[PDB]
């Protein structure tokens, strides 16, 4: 409220200097409601428009024919064995 | 230190296909996207053959480190 | 005086009831309101035997 | 722990860090310039414009 | 691989509507339990037509990667055929919401 | 001052007849029990749920183009209930629509 | 037993399952603390306290933010301000 | 089988490298959250700005263009469970009005294309007689020297 | 066979409990002392505290503007100056002025001394979670400023 | 220090984030002078994406 | 000179990129539970928001 | 059927049929 | 501002925070069914290899 001419951010619309326009719409506003989302526009369906859902579409179906093979194939190990040698785990975990 | 240095090398084992794959394909697609003629054309044929046996080389080095390192006795 | 009103009416103390004439109504009015031509313009739609893909 | 994370996609195929598209208001191309004239070899489908 | 264009000539026959009369007529009688085994046994019967005369037939196609490049050639025929097609109608819906390259922008800065 | 310890302290256990392995295969039958017991109930109860509405769409859809009849009819009622809710939100979102354009 | 492979895991699990114990122990201590926060509101409370809320400062002298209440000097007809 | 593995030695559960082993693995992640989608509070990490979601958005809005609800569902993501009071900055108040002045450009001019409007349609309306000409050069502006 | 007539499971259960404490004290019991001790007690003491304090009470990073408002922490051991963005863990009902002398270790003060989050300042008499929902949510930054102004 | 005497859209366009850092601590400050909270909902069954993460406590 | 515009810039698909789409995409359709719950909300004298009062 | 003689172990393992009691004992958590 | 130092003891964080930050990185969105698909194909392919 010190740099009125400065600052135009603050300053009322050009609408308000016109002297001319149940309830009516207010004859004063500012510029900086452009700094507001829901300043002019209706806040209606807000916390809403975030619960409209839709589903995946992925199908887990690939035929699987192991006629065609004859050789095994090599598999990952995904966790150590924690079933054998449970209480030295911290202590040989490191080695290899 | 040893879980760091183990993954270090598993994730480098296991990307180097896909930087075989990926970053020089890039090159070649620069080159691809550069070259007009029909001489470089000619001479580059044979250089995107090597790239696929080098991408086959990686892969086997990949699987081997890798049965390596996935390895369990018990 | 005090008021920004043209009449005394402020409208009813209840709020309306939801009803599809009066949304389109209301839509009507906003986009005679409005004037904008090129609103329900569809430059590119899915391809499908459908009218509205998706909706 | 508040800013937002970039799309990640990557493989064999196709990936999303060879390159940056920008924001929605500043843009940019995704493809450097040597391959920017051959951005068609870079499609499976291309509609080019009207002129 | 093999009767190509016994498959096409199929999927003529099914699109033609006659043929949706003379099936519905079919049906009648008939069980979902049944239909299902039907396909299945056909489909059991092209398969086993396969592996019994690869053993000692060749087709025109034969190549020294055999059907391998009948299947990877179906493969790349459906790919361009559907996938591709789809690709193109969402390259144009993206360009229509957002703009080309819509979907790979990055995050509005913060 | 001597060993404090046992072998057994140190040396890792058997490697094929192990102690998890010897405690789960006495627990087999336990687990067998359990499981068994718990899958048979929800079993029941499925084909107390099935075989009812079978009876039901058999007595009245015996054929297969009387069922296909019934399933594409069935499919058609539910979208056509789903656009008149989806109508109705849609002319929501117009309201709100129109009221940004208005700003 | 393990592998140079299977270091993700090895660490993941080393650093992990000692801290079950503490996560079940505040699980524990957030159900004990909701229960005591409803056994309050039942026996009664001047203003209401909100139950999902970190802290609650309000009294008769305190706003619901920790501030002093605003034209509290005096008494009112109708009660509480609140 | 998959029973008969669990007594077998070193094929118990996820451990191993059997088949049983990696469905069990599986299994495990899908029990876990890991892979569950994320909640309100968290969607605006990453996937309000994800390519499936403006696609399907974009997808199931045939002809519109999602980008000012999708500004809205991120202020409400952010405000509503979240608990942030503010939750855009100048940048974002910025992209909102942005796209605000697109949806008004484009229900006002109807056909707008990109250079005005961020959008690109094959299927536009030409007169009939098009003329090209070349562009007038850039114009002279004056300076020093 | 499984089970007896006249026993419970609940009795096994008691059983099974009392057999795995009582192996568990001997394996204890059979072990190093260099190592059963530490990782039993130690590590699993430490843990527990610094999961608990970091899953339920709340901390604020606390930074100084100048060095010439920095505590004398000369004498104190293990910290022997001050760092700024140090983490800092409090009460639900701590206040500023609780802060400000658990920072200079209720020594005094210099004058005029105030806390700012993200520019805003401070109530000496305000509770610092509150004062940080409302000015600051999720950005408990706090600055250590003079204002002489 | 933008010289707004002689640029003033020029210098607004560099002053405007003071100003509304200045609105929100408006709001800031009224809502805790005049009491005004929210009921929070409950916590969410995945707020942290890993069990082994730290929930770290926000007020 | 701005309504009617030709089309400027190309319209393309970066090779692999995914779509995400199925192939009953057009015959999914959106759906929202906020008309049934308000139905369900005045039929059983559920709370009320506010704004109902003017 | 009694508590006592249903928590029998002979009767618990053998005749009863502990399916419903192990499948709420799973789901507790849900009720919780 | 951005020198947020942090107790050394939270170092036993340093797996969680890694998974953490996957998780809301990769794992809870389409990548991270692409992943889940590829860990139902290591066991297709396991069970494969086996019959
Ligand atoms: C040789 C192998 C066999 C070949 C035949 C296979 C094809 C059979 C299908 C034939 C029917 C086609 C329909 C024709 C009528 C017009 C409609 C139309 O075509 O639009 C579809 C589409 C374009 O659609 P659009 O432009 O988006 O507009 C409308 C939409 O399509 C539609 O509107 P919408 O979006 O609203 O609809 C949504 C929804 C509608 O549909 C659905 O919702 C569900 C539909 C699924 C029904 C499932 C069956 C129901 C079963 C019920 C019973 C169950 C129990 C019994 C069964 C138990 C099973 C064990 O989804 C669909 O649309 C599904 C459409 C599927 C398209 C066909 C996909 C196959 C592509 C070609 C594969 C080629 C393979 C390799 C060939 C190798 C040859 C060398 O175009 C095509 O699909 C083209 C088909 C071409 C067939 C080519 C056959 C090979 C010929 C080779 C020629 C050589 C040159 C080829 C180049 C490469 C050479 C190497
Ligand atoms: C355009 C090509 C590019 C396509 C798109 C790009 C796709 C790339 C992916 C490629 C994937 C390929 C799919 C591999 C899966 C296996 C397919 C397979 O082996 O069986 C195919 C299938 C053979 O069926 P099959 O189960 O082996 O039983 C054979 C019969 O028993 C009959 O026994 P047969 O002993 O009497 O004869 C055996 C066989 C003999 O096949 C051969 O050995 C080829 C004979 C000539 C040697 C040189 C071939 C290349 C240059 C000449 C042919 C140009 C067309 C390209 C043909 C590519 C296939 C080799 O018959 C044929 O396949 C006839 C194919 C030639 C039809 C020519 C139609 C001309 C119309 C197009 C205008 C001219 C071309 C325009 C320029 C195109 C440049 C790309 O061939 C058919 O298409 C059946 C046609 C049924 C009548 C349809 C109504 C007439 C429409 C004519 C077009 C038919 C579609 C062909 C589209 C290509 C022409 C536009
Ligand atoms: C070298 C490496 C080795 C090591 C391996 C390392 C890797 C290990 C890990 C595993 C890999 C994980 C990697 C991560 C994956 C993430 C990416 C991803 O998955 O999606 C990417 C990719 C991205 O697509 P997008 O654009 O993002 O769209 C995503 C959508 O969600 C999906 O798009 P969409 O929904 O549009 O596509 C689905 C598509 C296909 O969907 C299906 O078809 C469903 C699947 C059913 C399969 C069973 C039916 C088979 C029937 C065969 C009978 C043919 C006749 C027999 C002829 C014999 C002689 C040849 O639908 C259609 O195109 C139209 C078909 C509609 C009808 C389907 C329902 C009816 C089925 C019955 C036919 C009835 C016809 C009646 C006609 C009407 C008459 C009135 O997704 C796809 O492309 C999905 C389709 C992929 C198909 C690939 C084609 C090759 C399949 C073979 C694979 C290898 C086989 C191995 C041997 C086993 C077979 C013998
Ligand atoms: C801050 C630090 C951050 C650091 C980074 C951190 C990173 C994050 C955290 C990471 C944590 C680690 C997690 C693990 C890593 C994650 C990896 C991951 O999730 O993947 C994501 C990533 C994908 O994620 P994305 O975001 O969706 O990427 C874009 C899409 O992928 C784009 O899709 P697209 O447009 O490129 O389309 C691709 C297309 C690709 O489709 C194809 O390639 C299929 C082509 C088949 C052609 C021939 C088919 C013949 C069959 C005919 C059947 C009968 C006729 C029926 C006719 C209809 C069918 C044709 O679709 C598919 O991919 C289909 C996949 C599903 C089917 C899988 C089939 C597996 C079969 C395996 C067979 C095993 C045989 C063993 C025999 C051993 C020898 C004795 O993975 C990939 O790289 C995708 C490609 C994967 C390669 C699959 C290739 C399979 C080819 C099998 C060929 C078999 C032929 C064998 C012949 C040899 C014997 C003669
Ligand atoms: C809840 C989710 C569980 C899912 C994952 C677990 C797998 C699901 C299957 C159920 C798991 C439990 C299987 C137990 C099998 C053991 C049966 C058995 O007979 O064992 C021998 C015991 C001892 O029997 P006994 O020695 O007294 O008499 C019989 C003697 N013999 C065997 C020689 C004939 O029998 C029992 O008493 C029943 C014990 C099982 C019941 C308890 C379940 C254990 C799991 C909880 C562990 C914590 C225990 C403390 C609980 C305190 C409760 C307040
Ligand atoms: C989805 C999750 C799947 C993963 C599985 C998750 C659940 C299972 C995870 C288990 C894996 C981790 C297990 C590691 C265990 C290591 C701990 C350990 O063994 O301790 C080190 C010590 C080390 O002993 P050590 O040093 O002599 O020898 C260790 C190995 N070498 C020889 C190589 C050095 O182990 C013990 O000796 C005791 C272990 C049993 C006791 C366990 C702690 C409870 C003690 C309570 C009794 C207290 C009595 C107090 C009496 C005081 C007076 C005397
Ligand atoms: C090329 C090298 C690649 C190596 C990468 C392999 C990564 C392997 C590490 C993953 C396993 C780590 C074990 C973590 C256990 C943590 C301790 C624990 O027990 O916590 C249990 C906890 C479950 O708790 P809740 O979520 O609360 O359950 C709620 C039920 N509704 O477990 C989990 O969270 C699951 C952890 C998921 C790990 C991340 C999955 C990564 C996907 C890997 C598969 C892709 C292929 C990987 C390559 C294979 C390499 C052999
Ligand atoms: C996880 C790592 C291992 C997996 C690797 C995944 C694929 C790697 C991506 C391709 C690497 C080369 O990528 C190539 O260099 C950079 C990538 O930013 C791009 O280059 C572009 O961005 C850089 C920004 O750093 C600019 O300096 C440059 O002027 C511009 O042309 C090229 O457009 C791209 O072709
Ligand atoms: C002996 C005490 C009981 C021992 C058993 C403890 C089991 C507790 C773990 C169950 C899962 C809890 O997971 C989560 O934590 C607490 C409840 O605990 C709830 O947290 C929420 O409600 C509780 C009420 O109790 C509030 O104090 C809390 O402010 C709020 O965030 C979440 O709604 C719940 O989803």
């Amino acid at each position: 409220p010190f740099m009125w001419r400065q600052r135009a951010y603050c300053a009322p619309v050009p609408s308000a200097f016109a002297s001319q326009q149940g309830v009516r719409k207010p004859l004063l506003r500012s510029n900086s409601e452009s700094l507001s989302v829901f300043s002019q526009i209706p806040d209606g369906l807000l916390g809403h428009t975030t619960s409209v859902t839709m589903g995946n579409s992925d199908i887990f179906f690939l035929p699987k024919p192991s006629n065609l093979l004859k050789i095994a194939l090599p598999a990952f190990v995904f966790m150590p064995n924690l079933t054998i040698f449970t209480r030295a785990f911290p202590f040989y975990a490191h080695t290899s | 230190r040893f879980y760091f240095m183990y993954m270090a090398r598993t994730t480098f084992q296991a990307v180097r296909p896909l930087l075989a794959f990926s970053v020089f394909g890039e090159v070649m697609k620069l080159v691809l996207a550069t070259m007009s003629s029909g001489l470089f054309s000619f001479l580059f044929s044979f250089v995107l053959a090597f790239e696929v046996f080098y991408f086959f080389l990686q892969c086997y080095i990949s699987y081997t480190f890798l049965t390596m390192f996935f390895t369990v006795l018990f | 005086h005090l008021y920004n009103v043209d009449s005394t009416d402020l409208g009813s103390a209840v709020a309306p009831v939801r009803s599809k004439e009066q949304l389109d109504r209301v839509a009507d009015s906003l986009k005679a309101d409005l004037n904008l031509p090129g609103y329900g313009h569809i430059p590119y739609k899915w391809e499908s035997l459908r009218p509205n893909p998706g909706a | 722990h508040e800013q937002p994370y970039r799309a990640f996609s990557l493989g064999f195929t196709a990936n999303n860090l060879s390159g940056n598209w920008g924001d929605y208001i500043d843009r940019q191309d995704n493809k450097n310039a040597l391959m920017r004239p051959a951005r068609m070899m870079f499609t499976d489908v291309f509609i080019p414009t009207t002129k | 691989g093999f009767h190509f264009q016994q498959y096409i000539a199929m999927a003529g026959r099914a699109i033609n509507p006659v043929q949706w009369t003379r099936a519905w007529r079919r049906m009648e009688g008939k069980s979902a339990t049944e239909v299902y085994r039907d396909a299945l046994a056909w489909t059991n019967n092209q398969f086993a037509q396969i592996s019994r005369a690869s053993q000692y037939r060749a087709w025109w196609w034969q190549n020294p990667l055999g059907m391998g490049l009948v299947l990877y050639g179906t493969y790349k025929a459906w790919h361009m055929i559907y996938m591709v097609r789809k690709q193109k109608k969402t390259a144009q819906l993206v360009a229509a919401a957002y703009g080309q390259g819509g979907q790979w922008l990055n995050p509005v800065p913060r | 001052f001597g060993p404090t310890l046992p072998d057994h302290a140190y040396y890792g256990e058997h490697a094929t007849y192990n102690y998890f392995v010897l405690f789960i295969r006495g627990m087999r039958p336990y687990l067998e029990k359990i499981f068994g017991d718990c899958a048979s109930t929800i079993k029941n109860a499925a084909v107390a749920v099935y075989r009812p509405v079978n009876a039901f769409v058999v007595k009245h859809n015996p054929d297969l183009r009387l069922q296909f009849v019934a399933f594409a009819s069935f499919i058609a009622t539910h979208m056509a209930i789903t656009k008149e809710f989806n109508d109705m939100y849609q002319r929501l979102v117009d309201i709100t629509s129109l009221l940004e354009l208005q700003a | 037993s393990t592998s140079p492979g299977l270091a993700f895991a090895n660490l993941t699990l080393l650093l992990d399952v000692p801290q079950l114990p503490a996560i079940w122990a505040v699980n524990a201590w957030r159900e004990l603390n909701g229960l005591f926060t409803e056994m309050k509101t039942l026996a009664g409370t001047s203003d209401l306290l909100y139950p999902s809320n970190r802290y609650n400062p309000q009294n008769e002298k305190t706003n619901r933010m920790g501030r002093p209440r605003k034209y509290n000097h005096g008494e009112w007809m109708f009660g509480n301000s609140y | 089988q998959f029973w008969e593995a669990q007594f077998a030695n070193r094929s118990f559960f996820f451990f191993g490298n059997a088949w049983t082993s990696a469905a069990a693995f599986a299994f495990f992640i899908w029990w876990s959250r890991v892979f569950d989608p994320p909640p309100k509070e968290r969607l605006d990490r990453y996937w309000l700005n994800s390519p499936k979601f403006r696609i399907l958005s974009a997808f199931h809005n045939p002809g519109k263009r999602p980008g000012l609800k999708i500004s809205l569902m991120t202020y409400e993501a952010r405000y509503c469970y979240r608990g942030l009071d503010h939750p855009f900055t100048l940048n974002e108040m910025k992209d909102f009005l942005f796209k605000l002045r697109e949806q008004y450009l484009v229900n006002k001019y109807e056909g707008i294309q990109f250079p005005f409007v961020f959008r690109q349609f094959n299927r536009v309306s030409t007169p009939g007689t098009l003329e090209v000409h070349t562009s007038p050069a850039l114009q002279q502006q004056p300076h020093f020297h | 066979p499984l089970g007896v007539k006249g026993r419970s499971v609940f009795a096994g259960m008691r059983s099974f409990i009392g057999q795995r404490l009582g192996r568990l004290y001997d394996s204890f019991y059979y072990s190093q002392s260099s190592t059963k001790y530490v990782m039993v007690f130690l590590f699993p003491a430490g843990i527990f505290y610094t999961r608990f304090r970091a899953d339920t009470k709340l901390g604020y990073h606390v930074f100084i503007n100048e060095e010439k408002l920095y505590p004398d922490y000369s004498q104190n051991y293990f910290d022997t100056k001050w760092t700024n963005g140090r983490k800092v863990y409090l009460d639900d009902e701590t206040t500023v002025e609780q802060l400000k002398a658990q920072i200079y270790g209720g020594k005094a003060a210099p004058e005029n001394v105030k806390v700012a989050c993200r520019g805003r300042v401070f109530e000496d008499a305000d509770n610092v979670a509150m004062a940080v929902r409302a000015f600051c949510k999720r950005d408990p930054r706090l600055l250590l400023f003079q204002d002489n102004l | 220090s933008a010289q707004a005497r002689i640029d003033p859209q020029g210098a607004a366009t560099k002053c405007v984030k003071w100003f509304n850092e200045w609105r929100q601590c408006a709001w800031d400050q009224e809502k805790m002078v005049k009491g005004y909270n929210y009921i929070e909902d409950r916590r969410a069954r995945k707020h942290k994406p890993y069990i082994g993460a730290p929930d770290l406590q926000y007020s | 000179s701005m309504d009617h515009g030709m089309q400027y810039s190309s319209i393309y698909w970066e090779t692999s990129h995914r779509t995400y789409l199925p192939f009953w995409a057009s015959l999914t359709q959106k759906f929202s539970w906020k008309i049934m719950d308000d139905q369900i909300r005045s039929f059983l004298r559920l709370p009320k928001p506010v704004t109902t009062e003017p | 059927v009694s508590f006592s003689q249903f928590f029998d172990s002979e009767y618990f393992w053998t005749k009863a049929n502990v399916g419903p009691f192990f499948l709420f004992l799973f789901t507790s958590p849900f009720w919780y | 501002y951005d020198n947020t130092a942090s107790p050394k003891s939270e170092l036993i964080f340093m797996a969680g925070n890694a998974l953490g930050y996957c998780t809301e990185r990769f794992f809870e969105n389409e990548y991270g069914q692409s992943i889940f698909m590829f860990a139902l194909g290591l066991a297709y392919l396991a069970m494969l290899g086996h019959e």
